[PDB]
């Protein structure tokens, strides 16, 4: 009976002593006792199942966060709550939603629901920011008790939710990563035993997956929509935070005046005199560019805009690299927004998008994900695949588009779309896509042809003129 | 009597005594009535906490003003909803009278305040039997205490 | 059947409350396509008859089809009155009046019958809906109600008092039963 029973750490390992011979691990491995990884902690079923239990006796009793006002979630969002409660740490660990719809007031709630002693994993400061003014109605004494903790300083008992740091390892003051040993853990280093992360793809990494694995960590929780990258590590993430409780939140839930049904599409495009010539010959990261810049497919992307601004519609241009974003967007006039340009001109493009009836096509690069207020719209066009995620892509479409006036509860109010080369590796992206979007419940097609396309003025009317174009990205 | 009374124990405790008991009448189905109750319907519908009822205005104006304009437009019958006191029936119904601008009702219902006259009561029975949503016992509002309780 | 001769109008609630979803695609579809069947099937159990076709909405009277003997026309009209819809409130008084006025000429042995199909919880009208009644008892112009889940007071005395006929319909398969009931003559 585990009334004497000791548990112990060894620098990334824990053993037990005079055991009770739990359930789900190997015996004798080299010594009378059984070691688990910290990191297995999470596996509170496996004894659950087998009906065992356990004690911290290696408790701390002082004081914790109270917060006992609430607010009112989303339907889907006030159900996954719900949920975590049936569930608990057994059967719970990660939650899937836009970056766009309330994801800053599910952690505020998830803590003060969850209610330990926390430290809150963000990946900006401006998402610090934003997360400080949805928690300030749980916020004690208002703006007496809330402290930044990051590189420059540390205070007080809560900030932006409880106490909030970074992921980051430049050095010794970038604050998770350094900090993984002193605090957190009730159970083991116990000063601490609550972990909420937001943006929590960001973890699994192969240099930061160890911040979670050389702890025990008790109380976990994840927020994220872009959830992996192209090569999906996910399968990791279960064992890192814990198993996913929720993923829906489709569209087809929330239409009649409520959000946009979205129609989205993928349009392959032909590929025109000499650019396939280089495209097959070079294997090198400039073939990346011939397969972008295909005039067939710019030209595509010239008569979308065109009949989307011949009928009001706001636009955003997404381009992936900020030499296509540049030829694309100096070509067709529109402005632009990247790294280099600066804030007082990016809110003043941004402003004149949102409320300018002139300004209704702008081209914007990969700084929108991960925290850039993009602005709202109901025409979405990427000019190429690339090798961000198929599911970035579902974010970014969720997080800017919305319905079209009169028409706010039709079966499609706001467009998107995928321009891809056909005889090209940018094809390979599509099974997956096409996929990845159907099962998130979107209605998606592809389009194949554009014959009025051979009906009105557009770029490249000449071999000529594109030849002029190819000796440009060749060089 | 008092027409029901069948958990009986009220009656020996106020008489501290203990009458011969019976129920002398054949009773009718469940089934012609209906005795429903209302709160919220979903997890986000917090506002009726009622540690200060009279006070809060954000539970008045919540399922407690919008459930009554849900019922009554979707159950367009001649319906008769009943307040705990006046300063409830006026802050719940904005009505043609308003005790404030921020009020949060907005449909045809009658009044039941004091000085109710005889012959006033009648009128508002006239209309409530006749035609409409509205008259005494229809589309109106009365404290449960009051005069309305008598009937027709 | 052969006997005698009846002169009916009919009258429709056009008023918001028949837009509602509640009997199929939404109540004006489905009884103007049920009033539809009931003509075609009155006038063939009614050889010598007549019908006219008003009305009630965005409070007033309006005339569908004029009195007359051929099927064709009400049949027509029901088509006709399904894409205008129904929006507003009823006008009760001005429609008896019209109905009133037509059936007031009509001969010693003929019927005199008003059919009302009624979605709504009262009328518009000013004038005294009583005295009208009292005139519809005395010019002996019965009137019948099928009402849509309602018994308001004054629209069921005033069925009663003309003369016995105010019904209450729930289903499709409920109202093709009352307008079929009503397809049966009178005594002679």
């Amino acid at each position: 009976i585990p009334m004497d029973l000791f548990d112990f750490y060894e620098q990334m390992d824990k053993d037990e002593e005079e055991e009770e011979e739990t359930q789900t691990v190997s015996f004798e491995v080299k010594q009378e006792m059984i070691e688990e990884l910290q990191k297995r902690c999470i596996h509170l079923e496996y004894p659950l199942l087998a009906e065992y239990d356990f004690r911290n006796d290696s408790v701390n009793p002082d004081i914790n966060i109270d917060l006992k006002p609430t607010a009112v979630l989303r339907p889907y969002q006030e159900k996954s709550l719900r949920k975590m409660f049936g569930n608990g740490r057994a059967r719970s660990g990660v939650i899937v939603l836009p970056c766009g719809a309330g994801k800053s007031l599910v952690g505020v709630t998830a803590a003060c629901t969850v209610r330990k002693r926390c430290l809150v994993l963000g990946n900006s400061a401006v998402s610090v920011e934003q997360w400080k003014a949805q928690f300030k109605m749980w916020s004690t004494i208002d703006d007496s008790q809330i402290c930044r903790f990051t590189s420059d300083a540390k205070d007080k008992p809560i900030g932006c939710s409880v106490a909030i740091s970074t992921y980051s390892m430049l050095g010794h003051t970038t604050k998770r990563s350094w900090e993984a040993e002193r605090v957190m853990e009730w159970l083991k280093t116990q000063e601490w035993g609550l972990m909420i992360l937001d943006e929590v793809h960001t973890i699994p990494a192969k240099m930061f997956r160890r911040v979670l694995t050389i702890v025990q960590a008790h109380c976990k929780l994840g927020l994220t929509a872009t959830l992996v990258r192209e090569d999906d590590k996910i399968v990791d993430l279960n064992f890192l935070i814990g198993p996913k409780l929720y993923e829906a939140n489709w569209m087809e839930l929330q239409n009649n005046g409520y959000i946009a049904k979205v129609q989205c599409a993928e349009v392959w495009c032909p590929m025109s005199p000499e650019f396939y010539r280089e495209y097959v010959a070079i294997k090198t990261k400039k073939r990346i560019l011939l397969y972008t810049m295909n005039p067939n497919k710019f030209r595509a992307c010239q008569f979308l805009i065109k009949f989307h601004e011949r009928r009001n519609d706001k636009i955003i241009v997404f381009a992936d690299n900020v030499f296509a974003l540049k030829e694309y967007a100096i070509r067709l006039n529109k402005p632009y927004i990247y790294g280099p340009t600066s804030q007082g001109e990016r809110m003043q493009i941004l402003q004149n998008f949102k409320h300018n009836p002139k300004i209704n096509t702008i081209f914007i690069s990969k700084v929108g994900d991960t925290s850039f207020d993009l602005p709202e719209a109901n025409v979405l066009i990427q000019i190429s695949s690339h090798g961000g995620s198929r599911r970035q892509e579902a974010q970014r479409l969720g997080r800017v588009l919305r319905a079209k006036k009169g028409m706010v509860a039709e079966e499609y109010n706001a467009f998107f779309y995928s321009l891809v080369s056909q005889d090209t590796q940018e094809m390979a992206y599509s099974t997956k896509r096409q996929r990845f979007l159907v099962d998130q419940g979107y209605s998606f097609k592809v389009i194949t042809k554009l014959a009025g396309m051979e009906e009105e003025d557009l770029a490249f009317s000449t071999k000529e003129e594109q030849q002029q174009l190819l000796q440009k990205v060749l060089a | 009597t008092s027409g029901t009374l069948s958990p009986l124990d009220i009656y020996p405790k106020i008489l501290d005594f203990h009458p011969v008991t019976m129920a002398t009448f054949t009773m009718t189905l469940a089934r012609v009535c209906l005795c429903p109750m209302i709160i919220g319907r979903g997890n986000d519908q917090v506002a009726i906490s009622s540690k200060f009822e009279t006070r809060e205005d954000i539970a008045v104006i919540r399922n407690y003003g919008n459930l009554l304009l849900e019922m009554s437009a979707v159950v367009p019958d001649g319906i008769v909803a009943f307040f705990t006191s006046y300063q409830y029936m006026e802050s719940t119904v904005a009505s043609w009278y308003e005790q404030g601008i921020l009020e949060n009702i907005q449909r045809n219902k009658l009044l039941f305040i004091e000085t109710q006259d005889g012959a006033e009561t009648s009128v508002a029975l006239e209309k409530y039997q006749e035609a409409c949503e509205n008259g005494r016992g229809a589309i109106l509002l009365s404290v449960a205490r009051g005069k309305v309780s008598e009937g027709i | 059947r052969l006997g005698m001769m009846r002169h009916l109008y009919v009258v429709v609630d056009g008023s918001r409350t028949m837009e509602d979803q509640d009997l199929k695609p939404n109540r004006l579809t489905c009884t103007l396509k049920l009033l539809e069947y009931f003509v075609e099937e009155y006038f063939d159990q009614n050889p010598i008859s007549q019908i006219g076709i008003i009305v009630t909405k965005s409070k007033r009277a309006e005339k569908l089809t004029e009195l007359s003997g051929n099927p064709r026309k009400h049949i027509t009209s029901l088509k006709k009155a399904v894409d205008m819809t129904c929006h507003g409130e009823p006008s009760l008084y001005n429609s008896l009046s019209i109905a009133m006025q037509t059936l007031k000429h009509m001969p010693g042995h003929t019927s005199r019958e008003v059919l009302i199909i009624f979605s709504s919880l009262t009328t518009c009208d000013p004038s005294n809906i009583y005295d009208l009644i009292k005139t519809l008892k005395a010019a002996k112009i019965r009137v019948s109600v099928i009402g849509l889940s309602a018994e308001v007071r004054v629209c069921t005395v005033l069925a009663r008092e003309t003369g016995g006929t105010y019904h209450v319909i729930l289903d499709e398969s409920h109202y093709k039963e009352l307008l079929t009931h009503h397809v049966s003559p009178p005594p002679a």
